[PDB]
Parts: C-alpha cells; structure tokens; sequence
C-alpha cells in the first residue's frame, strides 16, 4: 500500500476498542494482521486502492479481523473503515481520507440505517432551502434532485412505519386444531370488520382520510397475514383437512375485493375548498377538483362517494369566499363587483352537473345512491345561484339616482342576516338556510315596488 | 455501571481520538463550553430519559456557522462538519444494562446524500440476501428492496440531470437473480429518449436568449450529449438487457427505435454541430467586443460572416433541420445587434441629451443603426449570391430587429429636432 500508514494506525488504535469495546485499550489487531499478513495486504489496499473504494473493519465474537468482506457478526460491534481514493495522503490527516461508520454486529441495525437515512435526508432537504446542493447539470437537474430528495423521503417514512412435520404427533389433536381453527376463525371475524357503514354527510379529510386509513390498514393486515407463520397456521389446518378455516378464510375475508377498494381509494387521495377565503380560491378549488374527478374510467358507488365528499367541499369555499366580498351598510354597486366573481364560480358548478347527468344517463342505458347524489349537487348548485343572485340585484342598484342606491342597501342588509344566521350553527344553516328562502322571497317583492317607483 | 449522561461523553472522547488519542471518558471542553442551555436540556433527555438511542456530535470545522461539537440530539446536522451519532437504549432499554445495543457510527464533514442512500439501498439488498426477516419486513421484504431500486434509478436521473443522463444504466438491474425488475429498468430507458426529444432549438429561442454564441454551444453540447448517449446506449444494450428484451416486447422495440432515430439525429446534430464551432468563432468575433467602436468595423465583417453561412449549408448537404437551422441564425445577428444598440445608448444617450451639448453623438446613434441595415442589405445580397431557398422569414423573424431600429429611429427624429430648437 500508503507511506501514511501511521495515520490510519493511530486512529485504529483509539477507535477499535469503543467500537468491537467501552474504552480502555484494544488489543492490538492491525499489527496481528500485518505480521501473517493478509490483514497487511488488506489494510494496504484500502488505503491506496482507487478501485476497491472500500474497506470493513470487522469485529466477530474476542477476535479481530480487518477485511473488505462483510459478514454479519454477533455479538459484535464495529467500525468500518473506506478509503475510496488511490494512494492515501501521507500529507494530510487521516481522519479528514476516511469515513468511519460504527455497525452493531447482530443488533436493529435496520433502526440504525433508517436513522441515518432521515438525518440525510434533512441534510439535503436544508441544501435544498439552502444553495445548488445538487448542483452538476443543474435547473431541469436540481429539480430532478429535489424529487429524488422527495422520494428518498417517503422511502425513509416507510422504514420508519415498518419499524410442515416439525411437530410429529403434534399435529393431529382435535384441541391443537380446534384452537387454531378458532383463531383462524376469529381472525377471519376481525378481517370482516374492516372489509358497512352508509357515507351520509362528510367532511372532506373524512373520506380522503378514511379511504387513506383503508389503505394503510388493510395493508397492515396483508402485512399480517404474508408472515409466514399466519400462512403457517393455515397449511397445517389443510394438512389436518379441517378444511372450514383454510376455505373460510381464503374466501370469506372481504381482503381481496376489500384490499383493492382500498388501494382505490389511496389513489383517489393521491389525486386530491375549506381553507379558500376568497372568492377566487372557490372557484379555482372547484376547478382543480373538477380536473382531480376525471380519473374515473380507470365498483360505481365507490366512486360515486368519494365525488360527493369533493362536492361538498367546494360549496363550503364558496360561501366562505362571498362573506370575504353590513351587506346593507355597504354599496350595492360595490357588493355587485365581489357578487360577479361568486356568480362566475357557480355558473362552472352547473356546468359541471350536466356532465355528470350525461354519464349517469350511459350507466343506465348499459344495464336493463347515485342519482340522491345527483341530487344533493344540484340543489347546492342552486343554492348557490341564488346567492350570486342576491349580489347581482345589490350591484344594479348601486349603478342606477339616489333613490337607487338605497333600495340597494336595504337588499344587501337582509342578505346579511341570512349569512350571519349560517354561520352560527351548521346544523342551524342546514335548517335556517330552509327557512330563510321562504323569508327572502317575501322581502324581495317589497324590494320590487320601491324599485318600480 | 458504564457512563450514563458522561458515559457516551467517555466513550467518544477515547473513540473519536483524530487518528491517535483514545482518550476515555469525559470531553473537557464541552464542559468548559458550558453551551447551551436547550443543548444541556436535549443532552439531559438523551442520558437518562427512555425512548431516544441517538445523538450527534457535529465538527463541523470553518466554513459558515459551523456547528462544531454539535450536535444536538436529533434535531439536524448542516454541512465540512464531522460530528457522529450513538446508540443508547435503543424504544427504551435505559435504566438496567448500560444500553449494551449502542451502536457507534462517525460521519465526516463531507450527491454526497444520494451516495449515502445507494449505500443504504445496497444494506437493504444485502439483508434481503441474509435472512427473510423476523415477518417485520415480511414479503415487503422484495417490496422495499424495489422500492429502493426505484429511488437508486431516480438519483441515476438527477445525476444525469446534474450529470449528463446515463439514466438507462441506473435503470439496468444489477445481480439479478425478477422480470418485473428488468421492465422497471426497460422504463428509465425510456424516459432517457424523451428528454433528447424534449430538448429542441426553439425553446431556447422562446426564452429570449437566442446569441450566436450561444447557439452554436447549445448545438454541440446537444451533440456532446447525444454521443454521451450513444456510448451510453453501447453500455445499456448489454447481452442481458437483450434477453429482456425478447421476453415481451412492444416496448423494447419502441425504446430500440428511439435510440436509432437518436443515432440519425446525432449525425445530423454532429453536422449541426461543426456549423456551430463555425458560428461560435463568428460568436467570439463578437463576443470579444467591448461595446466600443465596432459598428463602423462590424459593418463591413458583416458582409464576409454572412457569406461563409452561405457557404455552410452546401458543404455540410445532408443537414437536418437546415430551414429550423436558419431561425437560429436571423435570432443570433439580431440578438447580437440588440446588445450593441444598448451599449451606443442607454445611460449615455440620457445623459447626453439632458446636457444638450453633443450633436455627432446623434449622428453617430443614426450609423450604428446604418450597421443594422448593412447587415439586412449584406443578408439580402446573400439571399442573391444563395440563389434560391432563401429561408430566413426575417419579415416576422426580423421583426424583432426592425421593431428595435423603429424605436431608434424615432429617437434620432426627435433628437435632431431638439438641436434645431
């Protein structure tokens, strides 16, 4: 090997013993190999050789043995050792030509790497925020870095979620059996739990999140069920012909039509209104949901919830955004104006619902829930037409004359209260919204007459 | 008995030794640091508190705010700093043996993490050739050595990005044994192809741009890639990778054929490219101006530098691209003429016309706008010593570089009015 030898035995030395030891000295290990001899040629090529990038310093169990091969050892722990570059510097520290890295010899190494997965993976995620870091091709090339960095990420989120005849005589016994045909059985009850519950009125992170927790749970409980050991249980309940578990439970678990909704559902989240302030936000959050929902082609009522979930979602933004537009107080010109933005909002959402007819219509036409779905949306729809309605009235005045004007105003004071009343209760908007409309109509006739004047 | 919160301080004074030390025990200048008080806080957690078998120690040496004896525990570790992690109690096995567990690891102060996760990828595999697990990893066991295939692929794709591609070779399975393995790399293959399609002339062009030098340059680095990937496809169609191939095959084919009209384009990008070495010279008969003088010089080189163009498309014949080839060129001499303009005006026309007291200067702004003619008229005499396929589009492609003499014009017609006054 290099001349700088000193410098990788004076770190060996001091490393060594807290590595394959709790201080003090460890024996002399490097010199042992060095005087063979093999462990000489091998340290040498560490240090010098630019194509063997590496070397392993192996601690087994005391023995010592420097190599580049890796053998899993327990009860060991220790440092490798890499030299990576040809001809080690006799001109520079040792320490600044090698990484050293402690491994546990039998020991949760897979926490270990994942540990030092994360901390990598922050490391470049502070670059990132940081300056180039990726560097090299750069632009096109750091963004390809960024997504690498991502998936890197979730790479290190899944670690850290993560984190026949043997018996004789054994085998045939009708309490032996019996107990693992009832635990199979059991197993087979707590599967169905979660292969019904009707989807009523939800908020959006509910379904989405619902769906989410479907896929992580049911792929749990594949997890479980792929151990071996779980499969075991069934082979040796077929090789006991007690054929009512294994048949039970390869037919009668909901897993694998279970398993796929779920992976559905997962993908429907991954695809995918109630935190839009304005306006703008609505609509836009209508739009991206509306492109989300055409991933349809690729059971009808599953899907059929999870767009109604999104709907939902969309009308609460909308709401949110007409109140960020004293509605009597104000113009009703200048009410108009955030009244316009609302109003073109809710003219997509109808559109959008013709559509869905169209497709609900090929559906029956194909075959001699939905359709109260349908519903629903259209008369959301509907409600919020006539909200941008009210606005648009408010506007007209506010253009016309001062007698204009203040019909103006007296229209926005009772849209006003209406809002004020919805957002005190959701269960009070859902049932003063009803009643509200058979008092608006009544004012909107007064509001008539004075305009006629 | 060990060390408990000073037993890893011990153990890393004598371990971390800097090649000759093994010190033992307690480190002196923490103690005498005596900071911080969140880190003696976090520090105090980690020795007695259950539940956490980690902590940094961070050199960091020099550079910007460097952490030093960081380290935290937990937290984050940022850049040439050295500093090393240990495992106590690895959720809590604190407050009966010494954490016995306790692994050492030592990290350097110096991409570098993308090797760190190949490294990590390569651990994984190398579990999965041991021993199935203990049903932890079950059969996600294969899952995740994938998934970790598929990440090593992605980091091949930002070092080509960073890098120049080789994204096909990341893809390639290494020792393998399945077939769904080998799709994943046919995959990346493909993906490869489409970024040489997705690179073109005109997109540079959009995003203004558009230099004589700088079109010559993005021709032969467009040519230095494509025969990066031709040495690239020579190392991707290995003897392996063909058997793939023949073991269902639409998509190979598609990628095969990809990877010959790339073969195709890169002879026409390499003819493309001496015609860019060409232009590049011309570029740096330009490029190497100072913004002084040169007009009343440029002018008259105009006619010579048109001329060797002309000259330029019957030697090369079988060129691709050739009218595509041409926009390039119109956008190269008015990106060019576009920087004189500004140097002969700018803050110095400003500043002349507030004194009042220049009037050559505004003679001199009408000649280097001549200039821009004399390169129209010696583009025009081209077109004739050319003969037919005259190309060049300059009244929309020139458009920009007339829009720009308008404007110049307008000036000179005001500021000979105002010498007048």
């Amino acid at each position: 090997k290099y001349s700088k030898r000193i410098a990788w035995m004076k770190t060996t030395i001091c490393d060594s013993l807290q590595l394959k030891d709790m201080i003090v000295e460890e024996s002399f290990q490097y010199e042992k190999n060095k005087n063979l001899l093999e462990q000489f040629l091998s340290g040498e090529g560490l240090n010098k050789i630019f194509a063997y990038y590496q070397v392993q310093e192996q601690a087994q169990n005391t023995t010592g043995d420097l190599e580049k091969i890796q053998d899993k050892a327990v009860w060991f722990l220790r440092i490798t050792n890499p030299a990576d570059d040809k001809k080690k510097a006799s001109q520079q520290d040792g320490n600044d030509n090698d990484i050293i890295f402690g491994e546990i010899t039998p020991n949760t190494v897979p926490m270990l790497n994942a540990l030092m997965e994360s901390v990598y993976s922050r490391q470049i995620d502070h670059i990132i925020t940081e300056k180039i870091q990726f560097w090299g091709v750069a632009e096109e090339e750091q963004v390809l870095e960024f997504q690498q960095h991502s998936n890197k990420f979730s790479s290190e989120v899944r670690e850290a979620i993560n984190l026949d005849y043997e018996a004789i005589s054994g085998l045939s016994e009708s309490e032996k059996m019996q107990h693992y045909e009832m635990k199979f059985n059991e197993w087979i009850n707590l599967i169905s739990s979660q292969l019904r519950k009707d989807e009523k009125d939800a908020g959006p992170a509910t379904e989405l999140i619902y769906w989410r927790s479907r896929m992580q749970k049911i792929t749990n409980w594949s997890e479980q069920l792929k151990s071996k050991d779980f499969q075991i249980v069934k082979a040796s309940l077929q090789r006991h012909k007690n054929h009512d578990n294994q048949r039970p439970r390869g037919d009668e678990s909901k897993l694998n039509e279970a398993k796929d909704n779920v992976k559905y559902l997962t993908t429907l989240e991954k695809f995918i209104p109630l935190y839009n302030g304005t306006p703008q936000q609505i609509i836009d959050t209508l739009p991206a949901l509306m492109n989300a929902i055409k991933m349809i082609h690729t059971t009808t009522d599953k899907m059929t919830g999870l767009f109604i979930k999104i709907t939902n979602q969309m009308i609460k933004n909308c709401k949110d955004r007409i109140l960020n537009k004293m509605i009597w107080e104000q113009d009703p010109a200048e009410l108009i104006e955030v009244l316009g933005s609302c109003i073109k909002l809710y003219c997509e959402y109808k559109k959008c619902y013709n559509d869905t007819k169209e497709k609900v219509a090929d559906m029956p036409k194909g075959k001699t829930s939905d359709a109260q779905i349908f519903g629903k949306f259209d008369t959301f729809v509907r409600r919020l037409q006539k909200l941008i309605e009210i606005f648009s009235n408010i506007q007209q005045f506010n253009a016309l004359l001062e007698g204009m004007d203040v019909l103006t105003n007296k229209f926005k004071k009772i849209i006003d209260d209406f809002k004020k009343k919805g957002h005190n209760l959701l269960d009070t908007a859902n049932n003063k919204f009803d009643r509200d409309w058979v008092e608006f109509n009544v004012e909107i006739s007064h509001l008539d007459g004075e305009l006629q004047n | 008995m060990g060390d408990h919160s000073q037993k890893d301080s011990p153990e890393d004074f004598i371990i971390n030794r800097l090649s000759q030390a093994l010190g033992i025990q307690k480190e002196k200048i923490k103690k005498s640091l005596e900071t911080q008080q969140d880190d003696k806080g976090e520090v105090t957690n980690k020795d007695e508190f259950q539940g956490f078998i980690q902590q940094d120690n961070s050199t960091n040496i020099l550079w910007v705010s460097g952490q030093s004896e960081k380290c935290t525990f937990y937290y984050g570790q940022l850049p040439p700093i050295d500093k090393f992690k240990k495992k106590g109690i690895a959720i809590k096995l604190g407050l009966h043996k010494l954490t016995n567990e306790n692994v050492a690891k030592d990290v350097v102060v110096v991409l570098l993490e993308h090797l760190n996760s190949v490294f990590n990828e390569i651990m994984s595999p190398v579990m999965q050739n041991p021993l199935n697990q203990q049903g932890w990893t079950d059969l996600v066991a294969k899952d995740l050595m994938e998934k970790f295939n598929n990440y090593v692929a992605q980091v091949y794709v930002l070092l080509g990005q960073i890098k120049g591609k080789t994204m096909l070779p990341l893809p390639s399975h290494k020792l393998t044994s399945k077939d769904k393995a080998h799709v994943f790399e046919g995959s990346i293959i493909t993906w490869t192809k489409q970024i040489k399609n997705v690179l073109k002339l005109e997109p540079e062009q959009l995003l203004k741009y558009g230099n004589d030098p700088g079109p010559l340059a993005e021709i032969e680095f467009w040519q230095n890639k494509r025969d990066n990937l031709n040495l690239i496809d020579s190392q991707l169609k290995s003897v392996e990778v063909q058997n793939i191939l023949h073991f269902l095959k639409s998509t190979y084919t598609t990628p095969f054929t990809k990877l010959q009209a790339e073969v195709k384009k890169a002879r026409l990008e390499a003819n493309e490219n001496y015609r860019y070495l060409f232009t590049l010279k011309d570029l740096f008969s330009k490029l190497q101006e100072s913004q002084p003088s040169d007009f009343p010089t440029l002018y008259e080189l105009f006619i010579p530098i048109m001329h060797t163009i002309l000259l330029i498309y019957n030697k090369s014949k079988t060129y691709n691209q050739p009218p595509r080839l041409v926009v390039l060129i119109r956008e190269i001499c008015n990106a060019i003429i576009s920087n004189a303009q500004a140097f002969v005006d700018k803050d110095t026309i400003f500043s002349l016309i507030d004194s009042k007291e220049t009037t050559e200067a505004c003679d001199k702004l009408q000649v280097t706008l001549d200039v821009c003619s004399k390169f129209k008229d010696a583009y025009f005499e081209y077109k004739a010593k050319a003969g037919g396929n005259w190309k060049l589009t300059s009244n929309a492609l020139f458009v920009r570089l007339d829009s720009f003499l308008e404007r110049c014009q307008d000036i000179l017609h005001l500021t000979n009015t105002i010498v007048q006054f």
